[PDB]
């Protein structure tokens, strides 16, 4: 029932050079400074965007280099920007965006290393940071890192994915914790997570990916959970996590991409989370990805589990295999 | 007048963040570090060093503190956290502060939490943060799986956001009747609670996916094969009620596959065709359903002496 109205004037072409103008300009303002606590995830965004479409070039790689070595602190741990405090969401930003860059020498890998280490639980589970909460967000976040450091093996990886598999519910999905309800963007998180250690055999695929071609709705966009809302970026959460347990073509690939294409402002460039409202940088890599795995033809392959261009981790070697 | 004002905004947020970073290089955990963190988490909770910030003062102050003015700082910090609650319900950082708190107290009072619990889940009883609060404070009480599974009913008849209710549901109820699959008694009760359910609202979706995890949560008995066939001739009736309904569809086809997959291979092929024609985005995901059953069929066939 709950759902968006396509207006008919809504764009039906993809924007792609208005998009990468709208990166390319982004942070040069309310918003921006209202959401430093974030910023190193948001350069990940912005970066990842650009190179899908192929302006990697247009960004500023020495600043974000340069920017990347003051956000890691004596623990190993990185910010999301100069005197915040280290989480392993930023950490995770800061090595896919020097993965990116062919630069991950630029930071200690080493204490990364260390500080991820440091934040698993005896039960599997990792924490954000020191202060102890508990997501399998912060799994994925965990093993995602490690994965482009090539060092799975610092972890407990059976721990882990006994935590992970935990948080399986009676749909097929996962949720943040034991006990904690399905979401789209936490099944991206456990699959994806899954991917990484080679446990996707223990997804039950028919179920689960049942569970997430019933997030789209008549206006061809998905949610992220039943009764819900479309938005732009579960052309992300929801079609990653079909792509990596093999399911990718349970959803209506044409209506999907008429709801992501019409979220595009054709003014300022970007995506919003739907038409009409206001773009952000979070949003608009969420749609381009989307797009791309959808098979969009002007944007580069993208892969399902990191959210970076495929050829970027042919280059590393760290290409999980998916169910297909 | 609105543009212009959020100028303001900023700037105070800006020099009040100023502050709290010179403060805190400074060694400077006191009060004035809660005050000026107290005017930028209420706009901006999910700004986590700040969280940060302010437990590093509490738990400095603790140190230099009389235990009841260590408890005023307490009860101050719950208010604060209610406040901020009441902006912004769905912030990570808001709600791991309040567990960070509650986890550390002397003699916390769950029950107090848990009334807090259920006054969120009034205003939005899909928060998926409040119901995991929720779950935390159950367990630190250890309130019974029973007390929760009473509170989950209410919900679930008084109104319909139910999906987060049944998913509750679909967690404690193997804690009742914890194996190292539910008991047959228990599965007959949760059927009947869930036709109920979709009968009732059938654009419920949550009660027919909750549905499908009992058809396979538990060699027919004669009593679960007569509710299993009664529940297939009600799902018909509807079906006429509201043909357009693909939720009632696929839950025929469901039906007959629990029932007898080969008796009912010429009724299931036709569904599938009905289906797909009133869910016509998810033909994809159906055929490769029917392939499947299809096969199964096959090996059943195969299995002929
Ligand atoms: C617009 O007010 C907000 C609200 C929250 C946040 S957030 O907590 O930092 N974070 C990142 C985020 C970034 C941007 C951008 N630029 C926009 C939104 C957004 N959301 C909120 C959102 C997105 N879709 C719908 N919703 C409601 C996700 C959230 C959590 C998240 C972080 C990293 C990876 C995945 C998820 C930021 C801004
Ligand atoms: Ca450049
Ligand atoms: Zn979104």
């Amino acid at each position: 029932q709950k759902d968006v109205t396509i207006k008919s004037d809504a764009p039906d072409t993809l924007l792609l050079e208005k998009h990468a103008d709208y990166i390319a300009s982004y942070g040069s303002d309310y918003e921006y400074c209202m959401s430093e606590y974030l910023r190193m995830s948001g350069v990940y965004w912005g970066l990842t965007v650009m190179d899908l479409m192929g302006q990697l070039h247009r960004m500023n790689k020495e600043e974000i280099l340069v920017f990347i070595k003051s956000c890691q602190h004596e623990c190993g741990g990185v910010s999301a920007s100069i005197g915040h405090d280290p989480h392993l969401l930023y950490t995770l930003s800061a090595v896919q965006i020097l993965t990116l860059y062919d630069s991950i020498h630029v930071i200690n890998v080493d204490k990364v290393v260390a500080y991820v280490q440091s934040l698993q639980k005896e039960d599997g589970s990792f924490a954000g940071d020191i202060w102890g909460e508990i997501d399998t967000r912060f799994s994925f976040c965990a093993v995602a890192t490690l994965a482009l450091l090539g060092k799975l093996d610092a972890i407990n990886v059976e721990k882990a994915i006994e935590f992970v598999l935990s948080c399986m519910n009676f749909d097929g999905g996962f949720g943040c914790r034991p006990g904690s309800e399905s979401h789209a963007g936490q099944i991206y998180c456990c699959t994806g997570f899954l991917a990484i250690t080679s446990q996707l055999h223990q997804v039950n695929s028919d179920l689960l990916g049942w569970w997430l071609c019933e997030r789209q709705l008549p206006s061809g966009g998905l949610n992220g959970r039943p009764e819900k809302l479309p938005d732009v970026c579960y052309s992300w959460w929801v079609l990653a996590s079909l792509k990596i347990i093999g399911r990718l073509h349970w959803i209506d690939r044409e209506k999907l991409r008429s709801f992501i294409l019409a979220c595009q402002d054709e003014e300022t460039g970007g995506f919003a989370d739907r038409p009409g409202d206001m773009v952000d940088p979070f949003h608009t890599l969420f749609g381009i990805a989307g797009l791309s795995l959808l098979g969009e033809e002007q944007i580069k392959p993208v892969s399902p589990v990191f959210c970076m261009p495929e050829e970027v981790l042919q280059r590393v070697n760290v290409q999980p295999e998916l169910v297909s | 007048a609105k543009r212009l004002e959020r100028e303001q905004k900023l700037k105070l947020y800006q020099s009040a963040t100023q502050a709290v970073f010179q403060k805190r290089q400074a060694g400077e955990l006191d009060e004035s570090v809660l005050e000026l963190t107290s005017q930028i988490l209420g706009a901006n909770p999910d700004f986590a060093t700040l969280w940060n910030c302010r437990r590093e003062v509490l738990q400095h102050l603790e140190t230099e503190k009389s235990p009841e003015e260590s408890a005023a700082l307490v009860k101050a910090e719950l208010g604060f956290l209610e406040s901020c609650l009441r902006v912004n319900p769905k912030s990570y950082g808001t709600w791991h502060h309040r567990c960070w708190l509650l986890s550390r107290l002397p003699e916390p009072n769950w029950a107090r939490e848990l009334e807090l619990c259920a006054r969120f889940l009034e205003a939005d009883e899909r928060n998926f943060h409040c119901w995991d609060y929720r779950r935390f404070v159950a367990a630190q009480a250890a309130v019974a799986p029973a007390e929760e599974l009473a509170f989950t009913d209410s919900l679930i008849t008084r109104n319909f956001s139910n999906y987060s209710s049944w998913h509750y549901r679909s967690c404690l109820l193997p804690q009742l009747h914890p194996q190292p699959r539910l008991p047959e008694n228990v599965l007959l009760k949760e059927l009947e609670l869930v036709q109920n359910a979709f009968f009732t609202d059938p654009n419920d979706q949550s009660a027919w996916f909750y549905h499908r995890w009992l058809l396979g949560a538990g060699e027919l008995s004669v009593e679960k094969s007569t509710v299993l066939q009664s529940e297939l001739e009600s799902c018909k009736e509807l079906q006429e009620l509201e043909p357009e309904n693909k939720w009632c569809l696929l839950t025929i086809i469901l039906l007959m596959r629990a029932l007898d997959p080969l008796l009912y291979e010429k009724e299931t092929l036709q569904y599938f065709s009905t289906l797909k024609a009133v869910d016509p985005m998810r033909a994809a995901y159906l055929d490769d359903l029917r392939s499947k059953f299809l096969l199964e069929n096959s090996v059943l066939k195969m299995e002929y002496a």
